[PDB]
């Protein structure tokens, strides 16, 4: 009979969680601020991992990886490739990108961008969406944020019917082992509108976010296509599968990324022991290449999925840990 | 990489390695502090006393 | 040659004093009655253990240290221990009843009758010293006396000597081994008066103590016995410079220089590698590089933390043993390829490293098995906020319902010094937090 | 550091003789006051209880205090009645009457100067006093009125020294007479003001023990005293034997009482026994921390449930595996986290003695400062109200000079009490 605490209830995923434990009549919950839990799940902001793994007898664990916001962070993420051998500037799947502080590594991005003036070469870049650096620099200025400028991919892969852009969202969890269990069930949020390449300021049919959409729900229910039906598109229209032309280099992306992090976050010999749940998003451009867009510390499931991905999560991070008394994951082997 | 300051002896040695570059109280005061919570023990101490008195 | 002198304040200070004091002797090689036949140089000299001992005409070696408690029992068992000759009766100052784990009633009560006592009788041995670098004071977070006499002691030396450094040998509070409550307070309210007093401070959770006696000891339940015994061995290894010959941390200044940019921050970290049972049978021998290897895993740690989520702004690495430069290079060159080791912008990414080539001394029938080479980490590093931030969390909840405050303010002591004292702990915190992201 | 004793009225001397009965044979002290025991760990801790007396012998360090001969008398014919010192034997003659007034303000303060001077005379030798403990009841007249009003004249003359209690409690299961609510709600108004830590031993839950538990179909003091010896034994089980525990009185006072008038303690001990039954199955460590923390084991018939542990203290006796008992018992608090305060970090301590009790090879004492210990006031401030509602029985009270504000008084003080803990309770 074990304990756990709930310190972010406004995690549709986890409080889905919190309910499926109770219900297992072998878990019981505490208040936010009672220490002696063995379970932990915490808030988004300024967790205090340093108390953890402080109390006698008591076999405590986190669903939050210490460090992880590195990863999980457009800023940090830009920087932890290019600094990385592991995956280094030269990294094939990541768009070019470059950190940009208001009034850094500013006049490096203009050394790609004066040979741009090539011509006959696509040049737009995202933070919005412009061709020119004059704009695209004079509002990151306005904000007073520091912001990420990224190469955009012109020539996205646009689903028939409808000549639509489209991102893939996979889930991605990591126990206190650190095995790596990709979510077999992903999703592809797509857009509705057309993809128009002449100008970028509607980015209604850009930027393919479930709420900025909020011709939605035309093709497919909730504007939501799932593996299923996108593989069958792609047999049927480009003579590929899923899993060849796509889901190879998603799992290679997932699977260097966080092993790239491992030694700086790994809860192998600590005092307490962490397991998290990422959301990777991804972009596929018309050559069936992917291209990694960022990663969600803190992600959000779709509605058919909660069920299933949530007893996942109990099964192969908590119970793992905390027994009582096939698989829906594909586990990335390193 | 670097080492230097290397200091050898025969109990043993001593070295330093470096791979990268940079980028009170007064004596009154006290007493006057232990004093001041001194007469207060006596302040509570007289307070039970004249209540013990009643 | 410059002279240090010891002070063991409370039970812990005392009991973990006559461990140090043991261990001392038999690295050199110092009898019980304190007789050394290794000194030619009878009724005095210029050595280097000669810091920690002066000698009689007689040729008896004593330490120069100084055992104060506010209750007998437990200095009495050094007046009648195996080196009870070893010391004089002046150096063992004890009271009638202690501070009843209550740091105003140390401080503030018993304290103020005792405390020129003890002034006088150190000052006897300052006066026996040609150059008195400064004291290295023994005590706990969570005693009355270990905290309320020791803040009161720590500011009057300051007073009483104001130019000479002071070191301390500090044991954070842990509930596996403790049956009092009222710890976070005297904790919190010691660190707070003592901060600009000390100079370099090595804390040591009993909890980290406490696992790797149960973890690589094998004893099921650790006594004080255990305990102590691994904390004389660290305590060994970081004053083995000051005992000995050697041309990195030499004097008391150094620690300082070294270890310590920030006044406020001094509190490094301690990593001691190998622990090994002296009952495990079969053990192969570890090299440099495992041991080294060693010091960056938490387990090994005096205080349970994450280095990785911080920043360094110094670090020392203490060998006894069978260790050369050139195996120690090569260990760091390849440990930092595998584990995260970030450095302060403003400090150099480097290790100041001291050999001795005598291994790590054993207490005969101990729980520490004899090694060839061993390794004490001092590594400054943020990641020790941790320690704090628990701390004050565990105040912060007892406080807000005012919890025991009636025994504190009982003895003389102000509402106020609490949130005094608890602002300054929360200063401290941010300190860390500048420095470490 | 040495301790006064000191036991007055009825019941007060009857559980204390026995107190002094089962120690004594603890530290091997024969009732003539000579030790033959085997170990040495039975002395390195006797002056606590203990003077030294000249001819090689013991001396209880305890003061015999009542308003009539009657039960000291008794206990002079006592087993152990000669181990005691005669001129500690402090008597009047013409009782109490059950009645609080005549022990606190005529009968008693003629007779209170003597027993200081006993006191004066036990103190002075003491090389450090660390405190003092009375054994007494607050039904009755002479512990209860003149007990506390011992209390008050010995934290007159001695401030700054630690002084406890042990207070047998009222009930109608177990009555003596029908004015045992005034008397209690006089003599708590006391304990609340001039006690640092008072052990309450109710004679409802010592009685519903032994009947429903030990399987006695009608109970007497002696059966009640069984408990109440065997629990004082093993509160005091750290302080008389040597340990870790390097703690005195006001150390464990420090520890246990996070506010100055919530000082009440819960007492239990396991497992429980009816004497002469002796046990032949020993508990497993599971076994000791599951009874010693059910409320069937528990002095004060309170239920923990309806309250929140401020403080816990433990004491296991005998050769055990101290490993086993942590994991047991934290694994209570792992498991009814809701009923210990979270704003009190770590409230719950244990210790290990190797010496058992006689007739158990190994036992648990239990030492809680639950805020259910307001149902115990409640329950005196319920009898009392009904009563004093009508002013029953107070022209006893009158008749020695008291006023009815002072009952008034007492009254407000301890519903003041009730809400004090009712205030944490929901912290
Ligand atoms: N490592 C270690 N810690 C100890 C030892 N003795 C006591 N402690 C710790 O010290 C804390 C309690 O303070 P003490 O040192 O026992 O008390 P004190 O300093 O003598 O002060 P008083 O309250 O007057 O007794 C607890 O957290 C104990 O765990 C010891 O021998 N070794
Ligand atoms: N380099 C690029 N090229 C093309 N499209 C891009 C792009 N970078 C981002 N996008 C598009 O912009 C949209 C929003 O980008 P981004 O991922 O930054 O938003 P976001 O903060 O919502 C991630 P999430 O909602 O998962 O946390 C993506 O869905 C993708 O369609
Ligand atoms: N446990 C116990 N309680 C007693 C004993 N004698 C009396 N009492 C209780 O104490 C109250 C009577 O007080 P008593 O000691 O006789 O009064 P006193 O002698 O004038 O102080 C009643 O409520 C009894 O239940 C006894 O031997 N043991
Ligand atoms: C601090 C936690 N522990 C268990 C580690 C503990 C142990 C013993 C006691 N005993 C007493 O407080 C007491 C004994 C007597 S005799 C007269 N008054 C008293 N008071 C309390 C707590
Ligand atoms: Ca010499
Ligand atoms: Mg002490
Ligand atoms: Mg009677
Ligand atoms: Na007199």
């Amino acid at each position: 009979m074990y304990t756990f605490v709930v310190r972010d209830e406004n995690s549709s995923v986890y409080a889905e969680v919190s309910r499926l434990l109770l219900a297992t009549g072998q878990w019981k919950r505490l208040r936010k601020d009672n220490p002696r839990f063995n379970l932990m799940l915490g808030e988004r902001n300024r967790l205090p991992f340093g108390r953890l793994g402080h109390e006698p007898g008591l076999v405590q664990l986190v669903n939050y990886y210490r460090g992880a916001d590195k990863l999980c962070r457009k800023a940090s993420l830009v920087k932890l490739i290019k600094t990385s051998p592991e995956l280094s500037e030269s990294c094939t799947w990541f768009p070019e990108s470059y950190v940009i502080y208001p009034t850094d590594e500013r006049e490096v991005f203009l050394a790609a961008y004066n040979r741009r003036r090539e011509g006959r070469e696509g040049n737009v870049w995202i933070a919005l969406i412009s061709s020119e650096a004059s704009e695209l620099l004079d509002f990151i200025d306005e904000q007073g944020q520091v912001h990420v400028i990224q190469k955009y991919l012109e020539k996205p892969l646009l689903l028939e019917p409808g000549h639509r852009k489209f991102d893939i969202r996979s889930w991605v969890l990591v126990d206190h082992l650190y095995n790596i269990y990709l979510y077999r069930e992903g999703v592809l949020r797509t857009s509705s509108e057309p993809y128009n390449s002449a100008n970028f300021q509607d980015k209604t049919c850009h930027l393919t976010n479930h709420c900025i959409q909020k011709n939605y729900g035309r093709y497919e229910e909730g504007n939501e296509m799932f593996f299923e039906e996108f593989n069958q598109y792609l047999m049927d229209a480009l003579n590929t599968t899923l899993e060849n032309s796509i889901l190879l280099q998603i799992k290679h992306i997932i699977r260097s990324c966080l092993m790239c992090i491992e030694p700086a976050i790994s809860t192998k010999h600590l005092h307490y022991q962490s397991f998290q749940l990422f959301g990777f998003d991804f972009m596929v451009d018309e050559e069936l290449k992917v291209w990694l867009i960022e990663v969600n510390g803190a992600p959000a499931c779709a509605q058919k999925l909660y069920a299933e991905l949530c007893q996942g999560i109990v099964d192969v991070a908590i119970s793992s840990v905390f027994p009582l008394a096939t698989s829906i994951f594909i586990k990335l082997h390193h | 990489m670097e080492v230097i300051e290397l200091n050898k002896c025969t109990s043993g040695q001593s070295f330093e390695v470096i791979l990268k570059p940079p980028s009170d109280p007064s004596l009154e005061e006290i007493q006057k502090k232990l004093e001041a919570a001194e007469e207060r023990r006596k302040y509570q101490e007289a307070e039970l006393l004249k209540h013990l008195a009643e | 040659m410059r002279e240090c002198i010891s002070i063991h304040v409370g039970q812990a200070g005392v009991q973990i004093g006559n461990a140090c004091w043991e261990l001392y002797c038999l690295e050199h090689g110092i009898q019980p009655d304190g007789q050394m036949p290794s000194d030619k140089t009878i009724g005095g000299g210029d050595d280097s253990f000669n810091t920690f001992f002066s000698e009689t005409g007689a040729g008896k070696h004593v330490p120069r240290a100084v055992f104060v408690d506010l209750e007998p029992t437990v200095i009495d068992e050094v007046r009648t221990g195996t080196y009870r000759q070893l010391f004089h009766p002046e150096q063992l100052i004890t009271g009638k009843e202690d501070a009843a784990n209550n740091y105003a009633r140390g401080h503030y009560t018993i304290g103020k009758e005792i405390i020129d006592l003890v002034l006088d009788r150190i000052r006897k041995l300052a006066d026996q010293c040609t150059g008195l670098q400064g004291f290295l004071v023994f005590h706990s977070f969570g005693g009355g006396t270990g905290s309320g006499f020791t803040s009161l002691l720590m500011e009057r030396l300051s007073v009483d000597y104001g130019k000479k450094s002071k070191l301390e040998f500090s044991i954070y509070p842990a509930p596996q081994v403790s049956t009092a409550v009222v710890e976070p307070y005297n904790s919190i309210l010691t660190t707070h008066t003592t901060l600009e007093h000390s100079d370099c401070a090595f804390m040591v959770d009993n909890e980290a103590i406490y696992d790797i006696c149960r973890r690589n000891l094998d004893i099921e339940r650790p006594t004080y016995t255990n305990l102590n015994r691994l904390i004389s061995q660290i305590v060994s290894s970081i004053t083995a410079s000051l005992r000995f010959d050697g041309a990195l941390n030499v004097d008391l200044t150094e620690f300082q220089t070294n270890l310590v940019p920030y006044p406020r921050i001094h509190f490094p970290l301690a990593t001691y590698a190998p622990v090994i049972s002296a009952e495990k049978a079969y053990h192969e021998q570890l090299s440099v590089a495992e041991i080294t290897n060693a010091c960056f895993e938490p387990a090994n740690q005096m205080v349970k933390c994450d280095p990785r989520h911080g920043k360094y702004m110094a670090c020392c690495l203490l060998y006894r043993g069978d260790v050369v430069p050139k195996d120690v290079n090569a260990a760091i060159a390849t440990i930092k390829t595998k584990r995260s080791i970030q450095f302060v912008d403003w400090c150099p990414t480097g290790f100041k490293v001291g050999i001795n080539y005598q291994p790590p001394t054993v207490v005969p029938g101990g729980d520490l098995a004899k090694v060839q080479r061993a390794v004490c980490m001092l590594s400054n590093t943020t990641a020790i906020a941790e320690a704090w931030a628990r701390l004050d969390h565990k105040f912060d909840l007892m406080y807000a319902k005012r919890a025991f405050v009636h025994w504190y303010v009982g003895e003389g002591m102000e509402e106020g010094e609490f949130s005094e004292a608890r602002e300054d702990m929360a200063a401290l915190e941010k300190d860390y937090e500048e420095v470490g992201v | 550091r040495e301790i006064v004793h000191i036991q007055a009225g009825q019941c007060g001397n009857q559980i204390g003789a026995k107190f002094w009965e089962v120690i004594s044979d603890e530290h091997g002290i024969d009732p003539t006051g000579s030790y033959h025991g085997d170990s040495d760990l039975q002395l390195e801790r006797i002056n606590v209880y203990y003077n030294e007396a000249t001819g090689n012998k013991y001396v209880p360090r305890a003061i015999l205090v009542d308003l009539e001969p009657g039960t000291m008398d008794s206990v002079r014919s006592g087993p152990f009645g000669q181990i005691f010192r005669p001129d500690n034997f402090v008597f009047g003659q013409s009782g109490a009457g059950n009645n609080w007034a005549k022990g606190h303000y005529t009968e008693g303060a003629e007779l209170v100067d003597s027993v200081l001077d006993v006191v004066r005379k036990e103190s002075e030798s003491c090389d450090c006093l660390q405190g003092f403990q009375l054994t007494h009841s607050l039904g009755g007249g002479t512990g209860s009125g003149m007990g506390t009003l011992l209390i008050s004249k010995i934290r007159e003359e001695y401030p700054d020294r630690i002084m406890n209690t042990f207070s047998v409690m009222p009930s109608p299961k177990v009555s003596d007479t029908v004015v045992e609510p005034y008397n209690a709600t006089l003599s708590v108004h006391q304990l609340v003001e001039n006690t640092d830590e008072t052990y309450c031993i109710d004679n409802e839950a010592l009685y519903d023990i032994c009947f429903r538990t030990l399987k006695l179909t009608t109970p007497t003091y002696g059966d009640l005293n069984h408990l109440v010896s065997a629990t004082m034994s093993g509160v005091t089980t750290c302080l008389r034997f040597p340990g870790q525990l390097n703690a005195d009185l006001r150390k464990l006072a420090v520890n246990m009482v996070p506010f100055p008038r919530l000082h009440f303690f819960m007492p239990g001990f396991a497992p429980l026994t009816s004497r002469g039954s002796q046990q032949y199955r020993a508990l497993t460590v599971p076994e000791l921390t599951q009874q010693m923390f059910d409320s069937k084991n528990m002095m004060a018939a309170c239920d923990p449930r309806h309250g929140r542990y401020l403080t816990v203290a433990a004491i296991f006796r005998g050769r055990m595996s101290m490993k086993e008992v942590d994991e047991q018992m934290l694994n209570v608090q792992n498991k009814n986290s809701s009923y210990f305060v979270e704003w009190i970090p770590n409230n719950v301590k244990t210790a290990v003695c190797d010496i058992p009790p006689r007739g158990l090879k190994m036992s648990a004492t239990f030492i809680g400062n639950s805020t259910a210990i307001q149902e115990l006031f409640k329950r005196i401030s319920e009898q009392f109200t009904a009563m004093f509602r009508r002013k029953a029985f107070l022209h006893w009270y009158t008749g020695e000079g008291m006023d009815e504000m002072e009952f008034t008084e007492a009254e407000s003080n301890m519903n003041d009490l009730v809400s004090e803990y009712q205030q944490y309770q929901d912290a």
